[PDB]
């Protein structure tokens, strides 16, 4: 069974194990490999390969990846995913000189939100939406994946004492300590994403929780209970945070026009309540006219 | 939010698959509702001792009631399956679950770390990874949101008598989970506020309080006689502060049906 893949290529390592390019041999399917070695006497299968596993397989989805199949012999585990060609990071920094073309940035961001519409309307919060969990292939498709940190919602999801979502992706909530995520944080990194995109440089490169904050107020301006009803009762907010003023965002991405920033404004709301859903997203004037360009792929 | 009704279209959708063969235990040779039940309160002891979410409780069973579902158990090792499952549904659940010797332990050691992560490995294949199974709980958690005022010990009383549910495969296990919510939340308002199903979730579910009915009937039979259960584990956990006491309410005497 593990012998009819043909390893090919390492094209991921993590605390989590690795992942092999494979082939396998039968079919000639080209398969991404991702291998889980296990503790026998001490751990078991490890928490968050029960939950991708086990939630990935209720997504079916073009723009979430597909999980093939799961091996689990005595002491690997082993799950098997289609084969994407690069991430998004690495195709952002690729393109830092000549920048992604914006009718293709439009593309994946319909797509993202596609594919993240379809999480939450089956109650899965991703909370890791950053760059290099992205996959792109070369036909112009964007797929959600790694799923290790989903988490089902049908129960509301508490938000882990020591923070979760990389911290230049980390929404405001998370940030001013509320007591659950909501699927608003994944809208958040999304927008970052965006932004990040257009401009060449991420939005919020925080070097610490507080210095995300205020980097995040300089820019969208310093909430107050008009903007977010409650803000100021939050238990990691205090009131001797200085006032800075909202940045006009005609500067803060200027290759947009009025769709693009009007979005972009919804989805980086302050009140989670009042950040826009990915349903609604898809509905917005922006992605009146998209389409579905190819990248150029320097593999 | 947003999708609110989109989520439990889809947990109605997932209720139904995720369903147990409800005669399951008349096929199976050697174990018993008794000793399912013996199990179930212990389940909910191991939950008080290791502080587990209730929602993990609910998982557990759901998985067991799977599991014996299409394998023959022995008296022997009935306990070692709930063990996996309650290990399983932790790992699934928890922001951090207990370790695996933790779970060890308060079996007594009766069983190895060995023993108990091979079940955790068969009843992940004969669950086949699916673990994110819909729960009373779940439920639960829809149906408060419609509460106009919102009143902690009708929602401590519904967990409640939802948690009861869990103890006794017959009648609970022909029940759905929307369902038993349902004769849950209106029994627990009812004897509360005197308030009634409320047409919202009326419109929400498609549940009347004449559908509700039946199961309606066995939630406020079980929860009469539940001081003579012989399992009372859920009883006494449930007359901590925590959940208001609400266990040492006096049921209704009559619903109004
Ligand atoms: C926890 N981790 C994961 O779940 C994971 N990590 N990786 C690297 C991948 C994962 C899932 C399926 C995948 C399917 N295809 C690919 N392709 C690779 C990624 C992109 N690049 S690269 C480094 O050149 O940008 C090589 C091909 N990677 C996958």
């Amino acid at each position: 069974d593990m012998e009819n893949f043909q390893k090919v290529e390492k094209i991921g390592e993590g605390t989590y194990g690795v992942v092999y390019k494979a082939r396998n041999k039968l079919t000639g399917e080209v398969v991404a490999l991702k291998k889980i070695r296990l503790d026998t006497e001490t751990e078991g299968v490890p928490s968050t390969a029960i939950r991708e596993i086990s939630l990935l397989k209720e997504l079916n989805h073009p723009n979430i990846v597909k999980l093939l199949d799961v091996i689990h012999t005595e002491n690997k585990l082993y799950l098997v995913f289609e084969f994407l060609h690069q991430d998004l990071k690495k195709f952002m920094d690729a393109s830092a000189l000549t920048g992604i073309p914006l009718p293709l940035i439009k593309s994946y961001l319909f797509q993202l939100l596609q594919g993240l519409a379809f999480c939450h309307s089956h109650r899965v919060l991703h909370r890791d939406l950053k760059p290099q969990n992205l996959l792109i292939n070369t036909e112009g498709a964007i797929k959600l994946a790694d799923f290790g940190l989903a988490r089902a919602f049908g129960v509301p999801v508490r938000t882990y004492t020591h923070e979760v979502v990389t911290l230049w992706y980390r929404a405001p909530e998370i940030l001013l300590g509320c007591k659950y995520y909501s699927t608003a944080v994944d809208i958040w990194s999304l927008g970052c994403i965006f932004a990040e995109m257009v401009t060449r440089r991420a939005l919020f490169p925080g070097d610490s929780e507080i210095d995300q904050l205020f980097r995040i107020f300089r820019t969208l301006g310093t909430p107050d209970e008009v903007v977010w009803p409650g803000v100021t009762s939050m238990p990691d907010y205090k009131p001797s945070f200085p006032k800075w003023a909202r940045q006009d965002f005609s500067k803060v991405v200027p290759p947009l026009d009025e769709d693009g920033r009007s979005l972009l404004s919804q989805m980086l709301h302050y009140d989670p309540n009042k950040r826009i859903s990915a349903k609604a997203a898809l509905a917005h004037p922006f992605f009146q006219d998209v389409t579905k360009p190819v990248p150029h792929l320097r593999l | 939010p947003d999708y609110h009704e989109d989520i439990h279209t889809y947990l109605r959708e997932m209720e139904v698959k995720c369903k147990p063969k409800v005669g399951y235990m008349k096929k199976q040779p050697d174990i018993t509702n008794s000793m399912r039940a013996i199990l179930v309160d212990w389940l909910v002891e191991v939950g008080e001792e290791y502080k587990l979410q209730n929602e993990t409780l609910h998982l557990a069973v759901n998985y067991i009631d799977r599991f014996l579902s299409s394998m023959s158990v022995l008296r022997g090792k009935l306990q070692l399956v709930g063990t996996a499952a309650m290990l399983l549904a932790s790992k699934f659940e928890e922001i951090y679950p207990p370790e695996v010797a933790e779970f060890v332990y308060i079996t007594d050691d009766t069983y190895t770390k060995k023993q108990v992560l091979r079940m955790e490995h068969l009843v992940l294949k004969v669950l086949t990874f699916d673990l994110a199974a819909p729960t009373v709980n779940q439920f639960l958690t829809q149906y408060f949101l419609h509460q106009q005022p919102a009143n902690c010990k009708v929602e401590s009383l519904a967990m409640f008598l939802g948690e009861l549910s869990l103890i006794d495969a017959d009648p609970y296990l022909k029940y759905l989970p929307s369902v038993i919510a349902g004769a849950a939340f209106h029994l627990a308002l009812y004897t509360v506020t005197g308030q009634s199903w409320p047409e919202s979730l009326i419109r929400k579910t498609g549940y009347t309080l004449e559908s509700l009915k039946p199961c309606l009937m066995d939630l406020h039979q079980t929860y009469l006689k539940a001081p003579q259960h012989a399992q009372q584990s859920i009883r006494e956990k449930y007359k901590n502060s925590k959940y208001h006491g609400v266990s040492l309410l006096n049921p209704p005497e009559t619903l109004n049906l």
